[PDB]
Parts: C-alpha cells; sequence; structure tokens
C-alpha cells in the first residue's frame, strides 16, 4: 500500500516524500493522497511528522487502516470482536447473496431470508456486525456440524476456515505489539471465543471501526442539501442518496450521490436509514448508480470523537448565548461549547464538509492553537 | 510454619527495653532500647523512642525467622510503680503494626508479697 | 487567664477536634454593641 | 422587570432606593445605583460643571456625573452627617466637613 | 470590579499538639486539592448547561470579515462594528484567530485602516485597534 | 387544545492460565509468559464486676465505632465476662486496628467515660498513665482518705481543674489513679496530682495549673 | 519489600515492584535476563529484568529460602531453577 | 449458542 510506504519512510524520519529519489517512484498523486490518508488516521501530524500512534502502526505488518483499528481496540475486552471483523474483511465476504443464488424455490428464498434474519440480531443498521455474527457463531459449531451449518446458512466453508486461522494469526500480532511480553504471547482458541457483545460494547465497536475508516463516511443528501434530491417516505431505501465527506462539489450535486447496496440489511429496514453511514468502499457496479459497501452507522458525537485525533475535523470559536458561558481556567486553558465541523472547511468549497452537533469540550492553548483535549 | 518468640518489654520511667528471645528465654534474638534511638536523655522514655526501638527489633526478628511473638510486658515493679507506662504501650502498638503476629499478652511485673522500704523517705518523693 | 473548675461539656476528642479547625463571641458582642449604639443614637 | 427582548432584568428595592439593571446573558451591569437614604444636606459643582458632589445626613458623599446622571463613587469615611462640601479652584481636590468632628 | 462578592473519624494530628514533643526535638515533621476542586467546579459548570440548539459554524462578525477581504470593502463590517455593544466588541476582537498566516488579524487591520480613511467614527476605530494590540 | 390557545440522540458512550512453553529471542534469551495474577488475630479483655452495668448501658455506642471504622468483629462472653475483638482478614485493613480497639475497651474498663475512650480510637498518640498513692508516699488510715479527697477536691473541682489545664482525663479509683492524654500532658497532670498527695494545699496547686494552662495556649 | 531494577547505562530506576515478604536471597542467570527472589515466606518469584514482569511464582518451600541457582544455556529449552 | 435486642451481645457481630 502506498500509505504503508509513506508510513514506513516517515518512521525513518524521511521528511521529503514527494521529491524522494525512488528507484521506481510511485505516482505523486498517490503519494499525496497517501500522506493525507495517514493524517486522517492520526499517524502523521499537521506538519507531516510521525506521531506516537504512527510509530506503532509502522511496527504492524498490516495495512494502516486495519492497524489503526486494532491499536484502539484494547478497551472493554472488545478485541476478540475486532479481530473477527478484521479477519473476515481481509479474507472476504462469506455470504452467498440471493442474486448469486439466482432466487431474486419460493421455500428456499424464505429459508435464505430466515438465515439472514438469524444473523441480523446484533444491530439493525450495521452489516459488519452481521459479519461478526457468523464468525463468532462458527466457533461454537463442532466439526461434524460444519458442512450442515454452511449448507443450511448458504455460507462458504473454505472461506470460513481461512477466517478462523487468520483470527489466531492476527491476534498474535496485536498482543505481541501491545503486550509487555511481546514475543512470549501464545494464542488459544478460548481467547477467540466470546459471548454476545453488550449494547455498550456494540457502540464501542462502531467507534472502533470508524477509527479505521474515518474518511470513508457518508451523509444523506436531505440533511446537507434539503430539496436538492427529492425524498419521501414512499422512496425505497436503495434510492436514498448519500454524499461522501470528501466528494468534490460538481456543478450538479446528483453526480456526487451514492446509494445503498440491495444486499445490505438497510434494504429490508423499511424506515429511514441512518443519516451518517460508514462504508468500506464504493463500487461502480450497477449502471444506474454507484453503490456503497456499508459497514456500520455512526452518530454525531462518536464521529467527532474519532475524527478528533485526525485532521478531518475543525472546531469553531467558543459559542456564546443563553447558558453558554465559556469557563476559562488559565490564560491557555478554557472550557466552552463548540460546534464541530467535519470534512471540508467552510471557506473550502471544493470539498464537501458539514457541521456536527454542538458538544461541550475542554481546550488547551498550544502554539497559539486552542487544541482540544477531551469532550465533557 | 509459625515460629514463635517472646517479646519482653520492660517499660521503666527513664527508658524502654524491647527484648525478643526464644521461647526458653536463654537465647537473645534482638535487644533495642529507647536510648539507642534518640539524641537526648530526656526523650529516652518517650513513646517515640519506643516505637523506633520496636520497629528495629521487628525487622531483625523477621530476618532470623521469627514470625510471631508472645509479649511479656513489665514495669520496674518491686518497691516502685507496678503498671507499664506509656513507653511500653507504644512498643506494643509498634510490634502489632510491624506485622509480627502477637500470640499472648501478659503483665509479669515483679509484685512483692512484702517489700523493703522505698527510697523516698518518710515525707515522700517524686516532686 | 481564668481556669474552668467544672466538668467540660466537650469530650476529649472534641477539644482536639476543635483546635484542628480575635474571638467570634467577642466580635458577636461588637456587632450587638454597634446595634445598641445605633438605636440609642 | 424584564426587557422586551428578555436580555436585561431591572430590579428595585424601596428601602434603600436601589436600582439594578442586570444583563444575565453576559452577567454585566448596565445600571447599578443607590440613592441617598437621608436628605442631601449640601451640594457642590465641579469647577467645570462636569460633576456634582452631594452629601447627606448619613455621612456618605456621592459623586455624580451631570451628563449621565449616575453616581461615580460613594465615600463612607465620615461617621456623622456631612455638613458642607466644597471644591478647590483647581478642581482635582474636594473638601468636606462633618459633625463627627473632622474635615 | 463588577464580579459579585463570594471531620474525619481518624483525626490526623501529630506533634506538640498531642504532646509528642520528642518527635519535634528529633526533627521529624492541599493547594492541589483546591485546584482539583476548582477542576470539579469547571466540569460541574458544564453539566449545568446542556444547550443543544443548532448554531452556525461562523458568527456574523467573522463572516463579513472574510467577505470584506474578498471584496476589499469592509464597509459592511465597519457598519456592524459600530453597532455591537462594548461587551460584544471585546469578545469579537479577543476571539480573532491567531494562527499563521494570520489572515483574520490582517483583515481586521485592513478594515480599520479603511475606517480611518473615511474620517468618521474616529474615536471608535482608534479604540478598536487599542483592543487589538491588547 | 386549551381554551386560551391562539386564534438524533447522540450516544454518550465514547471510546477513550500460564503457557507451559518458552520462546527464544534473537540474542538467545528465554521469554516466558506472565504468571497468574491482614491475618486472623484476637484480643481478650476481661471486665470487672463493677463495670458490667456501665458496659451494658453503653454497649449500643461501643460496637459501632469498632465494627464500622475499625472493621473489627466484636463479642463479649457473658460466661467469662470478657470482651472479644477479632481482626477479620477479608474486611479488616489497618494492621493496628486490633490493638487500637483493645486499648479503647481497656480505657472504658479502667473507668473512663465512653466519649473520652473514643479519643483513643480517633487519635494515635493518646496513652494511659497509672500509679498508686502508696508509690508516692506511704499514707494509711485517715491520712490516705484525706489525700484522695485532696486530689478530688470539693465537688471534684480540683480534679476538673487539672483535667482542663493539662488537656487530660483522670479517673480516681480509690488509691489508684489513671490519667488519659498525650505523653507530655499526662506527665504534667501527674506532677500536680503528686504534689497534692505529698500535702500541697489545693489552692497552691490551682495557681500553678493556671501558669501552665497559660503556657499551653501560646504554644 | 520493594524490588527495584536499576539500569546502569541509563542511570535510572526502570522498574519497582512489591514482593510478598522480606527477601535476602537474589540470583541472576548467566544470560542476564531472569532474576529470582527468595523470601522468608518460602515463596519464589522469577522476574524478567528487561521487561520487569513476574514470570513464575513458585510457592512450595516451607522454611525461608536460603539458596537459589539458575541453570540455562543460550538457545536452549532446558532452563531450570534450584 | 448465544449468538443463535443488643447486637453482638453473646454472638459474633
Ligand atoms: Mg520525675
Amino acid at each position: 500500500p502506498v500509505e504503508s510506504i509513506v508510513l514506513q519512510m516517515k518512521s525513518m524520519a524521511i521528511h521529503n516524500i514527494i521529491n524522494f529519489p525512488f528507484p521506481t517512484p510511485p505516482d505523486r498523486v498517490a503519494l499525496s493522497k497517501a500522506i493525507q490518508l495517514l493524517q486522517y488516521l492520526g499517524a502523521l501530524d499537521n506538519k507531516e511528522m510521525i506521531t506516537e500512534d504512527g510509530k506503532k502502526m509502522s511496527l504492524f505488518p498490516l495495512s494502516p487502516r486495519f492497524s489503526k483499528m486494532l491499536l484502539v481496540s484494547d478497551e472493554k475486552a472488545c478485541l476478540p470482536y475486532i479481530v473477527a471483523i478484521v479477519s473476515a474483511l481481509s479474507v472476504g465476504d462469506p455470504f452467498i447473496n440471493e442474486f448469486e443464488l439466482g432466487i431474486n424455490k419460493k421455500e428456499l428464498r424464505s429459508k435464505f431470508y430466515k438465515s439472514r434474519s438469524q444473523f441480523s440480531k446484533l444491530d439493525k443498521f450495521s452489516d459488519v456486525f452481521r459479519l461478526l455474527s457468523v464468525v463468532s457463531a462458527m466457533d461454537y459449531v463442532p466439526k461434524e456440524q460444519k458442512e450442515i451449518f454452511m449448507k443450511k446458512n448458504f455460507l462458504r466453508g473454505k472461506l470460513m476456515e481461512e477466517i478462523v486461522k487468520l483470527r489466531k494469526q492476527l491476534m498474535y500480532i496485536i498482543k505481541s505489539n501491545t503486550s509487555k511480553e511481546n514475543i512470549a504471547v501464545v494464542i488459544r482458541n478460548e481467547d477467540l471465543k466470546s459471548d454476545i457483545p453488550s449494547v455498550i460494547q456494540i457502540k464501542l465497536l462502531k467507534q472502533m471501526i470508524c477509527a479505521g475508516f474515518v474518511d470513508h463516511v457518508a451523509v444523506r443528501a436531505d440533511v446537507l442539501f434539503p430539496d436538492d434530491a427529492k425524498i419521501t417516505n414512499r422512496t425505497s431505501i436503495i434510492n436514498i442518496p448519500y454524499i461522501p465527506v470528501l466528494a468534490t462539489r460538481t456543478p450538479n450535486i446528483e453526480d456526487c450521490f451514492v446509494y445503498i447496496h440491495p444486499t445490505s440489511i438497510l434494504n429490508n429496514l423499511g424506515e429511514m436509514p441512518p443519516k451518517y453511514m460508514l462504508y468500506y468502499s464504493l463500487h461502480l457496479g450497477g449502471n444506474n448508480k454507484t453503490r456503497m459497501n456499508t459497514l456500520c452507522d455512526i452518530a454525531s458525537t462518536p464521529l467527532a470523537n474519532i475524527a478528533r485525533k485526525g485532521l478531518l475535523l475543525t472546531y469553531s470559536k467558543p459559542l456564546t448565548g443563553q447558558g453558554l458561558k465559556t469557563v476559562n481556567l488559565s490564560p491557555t486553558e478554557r472550557y466552552c461549547y463548540v460546534v464541530p465541523r467535519f470534512g471540508s472547511t467552510v471557506d473550502n468549497d471544493l470539498k464537501i464538509g458539514w457541521d456536527l452537533n454542538p458538544i461541550a469540550v475542554h481546550q488547551k492553548k498550544q502554539k497559539g492553537q486552542w487544541t482540544v483535549i477531551k469532550f465533557i | 510454619s509459625q515460629v514463635f518468640g517472646v517479646a519482653r518489654i520492660y517499660a521503666s520511667f527513664n527508658d524502654t527495653f524491647v527484648h525478643v528471645t526464644d521461647l526458653s528465654g536463654k537465647e537473645t534474638i534482638a535487644r533495642v532500647t529507647g536510648g539507642m534511638k534518640v539524641k537526648a536523655d530526656r526523650d529516652e522514655s518517650s513513646p517515640y523512642a519506643a516505637m523506633l526501638a520496636a520497629q528495629d527489633v521487628a525487622a531483625k526478628c523477621k530476618e532470623v525467622g521469627i514470625t510471631a511473638v508472645h509479649v511479656k510486658i513489665r514495669a520496674t515493679g518491686g518497691t516502685r510503680t507496678k503498671t507499664p507506662g506509656p513507653g511500653g504501650q507504644a512498643a506494643l502498638r509498634a510490634l502489632a503494626r510491624s506485622g509480627l503476629r502477637i500470640g499472648r499478652i501478659e503483665d509479669v511485673t515483679p509484685v512483692p508479697s512484702d517489700s523493703t522500704r522505698k527510697k523516698g523517705g518518710r515525707r515522700g518523693r517524686r516532686l | 487567664f481564668e481556669l474552668s473548675d467544672v466538668k467540660s461539656s466537650k469530650s476529649l476528642a472534641e477539644i482536639y477536634e476543635d483546635d484542628y479547625t480575635l474571638s467570634e463571641e467577642l466580635q458577636k458582642a461588637h456587632s450587638e454593641i454597634s446595634e445598641l449604639y445605633a438605636n440609642l443614637v | 422587570s424584564v426587557n422586551q427582548t428578555g436580555e436585561w432584568l431591572a430590579f428595585g428595592s424601596s428601602k434603600l432606593g436601589q436600582l439594578l439593571v442586570y444583563e444575565w446573558q453576559s452577567e454585566s451591569y448596565i445600571l447599578k445605583q443607590q440613592g441617598h437614604f437621608d436628605s442631601t444636606n449640601s451640594l457642590a459643582y465641579s469647577p467645570d460643571g462636569s460633576r456634582v458632589v452631594t452629601a447627606s445626613e448619613d455621612g456618605k458623599i456621592k459623586v455624580w456625573d451631570i451628563t449621565s446622571g449616575f453616581c461615580l463613587a460613594t465615600f463612607e469615611e465620615h461617621t456623622s452627617s456631612v455638613t458642607a462640601v466644597q471644591f478647590a479652584k483647581r478642581g482635582q481636590v474636594m473638601f468636606s466637613s462633618s459633625l463627627d468632628g473632622t474635615v | 470590579r463588577s464580579k459579585p462578592k463570594e471531620l474525619p473519624f481518624f483525626l490526623q494530628l501529630s506533634g506538640e499538639k498531642v504532646g509528642d514533643e520528642a518527635s519535634v526535638r528529633e526533627g521529624i515533621a492541599h493547594r492541589r486539592d483546591q485546584e482539583a476542586q476548582k477542576k470539579l467546579d469547571a466540569e460541574e459548570q458544564m453539566n449545568k448547561f446542556k444547550v443543544t440548539g443548532r448554531l452556525g459554524f461562523e458568527s456574523h462578525f467573522t463572516k463579513q470579515l472574510r467577505e470584506g477581504s474578498q471584496s476589499k470593502d469592509y464597509s459592511s463590517l465597519l457598519a456592524t462594528l459600530i453597532n455591537f455593544s462594548p461587551a460584544a466588541v471585546d469578545l469579537e476582537i479577543r476571539s480573532l484567530n491567531s494562527f499563521e498566516p494570520f489572515d483574520e488579524i490582517v483583515w481586521f487591520i485592513d478594515a480599520l485602516t479603511q475606517g480611518l480613511k473615511s474620517n468618521k467614527n474616529f474615536e471608535l476605530y482608534e479604540t478598536f485597534m487599542s483592543l487589538l494590540f491588547k | 387544545v386549551a381554551p386560551t390557545a391562539l386564534k438524533d440522540d447522540d450516544d454518550d458512550v465514547l471510546l477513550d492460565h500460564e503457557s507451559k512453553t518458552v520462546v527464544v529471542d534473537d540474542q538467545g534469551k528465554p521469554r516466558f509468559t506472565s504468571a497468574s495474577k491482614i491475618k486472623f488475630e484476637s484480643r481478650k479483655i476481661m471486665v470487672p464486676p463493677h463495670r458490667m452495668t456501665p458496659l451494658r448501658n453503653s454497649w449500643t455506642k461501643i460496637y459501632p465505632p469498632l465494627v464500622e471504622h475499625l472493621k473489627l468483629q466484636v463479642r463479649m462472653n457473658l460466661k467469662t465476662k470478657s470482651v472479644e475483638l477479632r481482626t477479620n482478614p477479608k474486611f479488616t485493613t489497618d494492621p493496628g486496628a486490633l490493638q487500637k480497639g483493645a486499648d479503647f475497651i481497656k480505657a472504658f474498663t479502667l473507668g473512663f467515660d465512653l466519649d473520652d475512650s473514643i479519643a483513643l480510637l480517633r487519635l494515635d498518640d493518646l496513652y494511659i498513665e497509672t500509679f498508686e498513692v502508696k508509690d508516692v508516699k506511704t499514707l494509711t488510715g485517715d491520712h490516705l482518705s484525706r489525700a484522695i479527697g485532696r486530689i478530688a477536691g470539693k465537688d471534684g473541682k480540683t480534679k476538673f481543674a487539672i483535667e482542663n489545664a493539662t488537656r487530660t482525663r483522670i479517673v480516681l479509683a480509690d488509691s489508684k489513679i489513671h490519667i488519659l492524654g498525650g505523653f507530655t500532658h499526662i506527665r504534667m497532670a501527674r506532677e500536680s496530682v503528686v504534689s497534692l498527695i505529698l500535702g500541697s494545699p489545693p489552692g497552691k496547686v490551682y495557681g500553678n495549673l493556671r501558669t501552665v494552662a497559660s503556657r499551653l495556649k501560646e504554644r | 519489600q520493594l524490588l527495584k531494577i536499576f539500569h546502569l547505562k541509563t542511570g535510572k530506576v526502570v522498574r519497582s515492584m512489591k514482593i510478598s515478604s522480606p527477601s535476602y536471597i537474589l540470583d541472576a542467570d548467566s544470560t542476564s535476563t531472569l532474576l529470582a527472589v527468595g523470601g522468608t515466606d518460602g515463596s519464589i518469584i522469577v522476574v524478567d529484568i528487561e521487561n520487569g514482569y513476574i514470570t513464575h511464582s513458585f510457592k512450595g518451600h516451607g522454611g525461608t529460602i536460603s539458596s537459589l541457582k539458575f541453570y540455562g544455556q543460550l538457545n536452549s529449552k532446558i532452563w531450570l531453577l534450584a | 449458542n448465544p449468538w443463535l435486642t443488643l447486637p453482638g451481645w453473646g454472638e459474633w457481630a
């Protein structure tokens, strides 16, 4: 990955990446995008210097996106779920969809829908957690029931077996870097196995996935640009537009729209989908519209907290008004309400940012910048 | 797994002796006094000196192997006062804090059935 | 100075407690004295 | 009382003749005044006329601004009634005499 | 000047107070807690207010400042500057961004420089720059 | 409608067995997995017969401080007429709690008021000094009885004067004197008591108490 | 009863930990990576000096530990403690 | 699977 090349070089204190004399240079555009990507992941600071998080990611042998997710994953014993999600994403999708099954027989589609509703319990608006469900459900399926489980649930056995092996290997890498006894850690099947995550654990997981994919977050068109795209309760979910955070503003906004994939759990939801959605990537497949590979839905403040480490989030001046006193402790320390802006700056009309809900925050003045410390 | 000593505390008016020995009493394990732990004569009997003496003895006892002690506190006795003073009480508290298990506490002050004359004289003493 | 010859209402813990935490009563009289003077004037 | 917009609160106490206009948005005082409790025994204009000093049977001297009509300062050093107040020709200094026995 | 006017069971006492004069002779012998309490008050003040109204990213004052620089005409910005309350004026000047390239500070100086050329509201523009330096 | 009529939830949850094997590192050193991640004591205090009833009426106020602040297990055996205190290994935390509790019961046993006895639990530098009249001087018959009256004084005034001046508490049990207070304080009280035993009239002792009482405040 | 590891090159106390009982026996292996602590309680604690975490906690002895001896060779899996 | 009276008088108190 180009970001891996940049991440490694920055850990070597090599400053000039663009003009570096590579034997086989990557494209300058890719290097610039790669540098920008690392900043969003908090690996490189505003001056393009490696940070403490950045040094750790350089140690990992995985791509920086997955490396970032694992680093912030050692909280509230949610690591076993993240390892399952990262492993499942790396190997691939194990779900055989109705289109592949050619059933888009009436009894078989009912079983297919039942099998999908079987794995849909973790969260209504998230597809990545469904991917977590099958992987975790696998560990409790004994050897003699594997083929029945795959056949019953329309899953790919060989892809599933690869996932389980990757979980053990992936967990070893994380514990080795994080744990004090770096070399000595040994993985066990019992560590991989875990019970259903609690509701608070589910919310933390969505934040954890957001850390990997901050830049890959989309908002509905109705929120940012009401009436630019006609919306009604009658409109199906797959027809609801979304806009990525960093999409360039075309003369016509309809081009920048993205739409939910039919296979996603969001399709059968019926009700209005989440305003903010986190996607793995975009696919031009489908002549009508571009599709978004959804992972989970993030709320406003959770997005602000994750984007806080990166440079994709900008903060306003202290809000003042009814019950909005800016408590000030020292000349360089204050507490105030601020309306966060995520994405492009208001001055920057090329890229398409937006404003998040106001939140109380603690700010400390560093180098003339009221840098944020934590949300109150 | 519990080796017992005997902590013999002699609380005089002008000094405090903390003396730990084996159960028989023939073998001394550690003897420390308030005078060794203070800079002025007036403070030898002070509770502060007693605590330092008790802590020093407790450290020595743990090294040798003693983990519990039986306390046998006494005063001067004889023709003089019969109850251990505050110096002895402080040493007892210090030993408990030191972590040594206290087995049994007994007062063994020499109490005469009948005594010789006291040093004061007819008109008394201890102005 | 005057020495109290009656049993102290404050228990031995209380006296130590009080000193842990020129006179409030003396200033109390001062406020009353000003009030009496002001009313008389 | 409340302002039409609701940003200024006016309060009034009759005993000491206090009037306070309070901006609760910024916690600032638009107006903060208190009148004499006793009759004004004497008055004195500043030499240029910008300010007038008033004295009362209380013993408190108040400096007023003619243009604004508001008390710039209040002096409570005099124990008894202030009988007279006068300015120097230069105007920076002001003198007052009181029944307590001091000038 | 206008700000309004404002035991443990195991009592940890030692020294000459409790009669341990020997300790004193041998030489053996909270502001952070007030700072910590002052910390607790600050966050307590924040939980007291939980306003959730939607406010714009930029205030009206700063919006005209950007526009004035773009059009090189701060007359709209000056017109509102004369209109703010003294408290409102001070907050705006203090809130001006102070990071390189110092665009807001330069724009504010440019706005005041235009006001001086107009020869109107002379005193107000002078005191604005006095607040800028302060 | 009233007759007087005219005409997203942001979530608050924010992200903030040993292995029996060895692994050799590149220097060749071994590397092993991490290993898997107040004793019971008792004191007995025997209560004399004349303190049974005061203990009976004062028991409601005796076990709470011992059981709550000191985390001790309290019982008294009616058969042996003694108070038992035990350190509970699972709750008790202060190693010196048991000995501190025993002293508090001992002070009440000697005759001190309960509230005064609590001072032993509250503070850590209060002691009890004890001595007899015969130690100071061999008084017998009426001479001994007059000496006790001289210490107490009329209406107990002399005893209270010493207690207030020296910041101590005195229990005058026949010819047996117990003084509760700090080390320096009980010595001051002891001297005044001993002067009374030797024959000094109470009035002269009262004057000296005023002198020391003055000094105590300035320091 | 505080074990402290001092790094000569850095000249600072890198780690500090609490041992169960007072210890008068210390042993370090020839490879300069493990340390054994023998307490008066009969407990043995093996510590990784470089990383400063407890590797083994043997509690089998009754009396106070008087001797500790490490046997091991580089690039070997025959490590023993006596 | 899941994914599918005087206290303490004569007795210790
Ligand atoms: Mg003497």
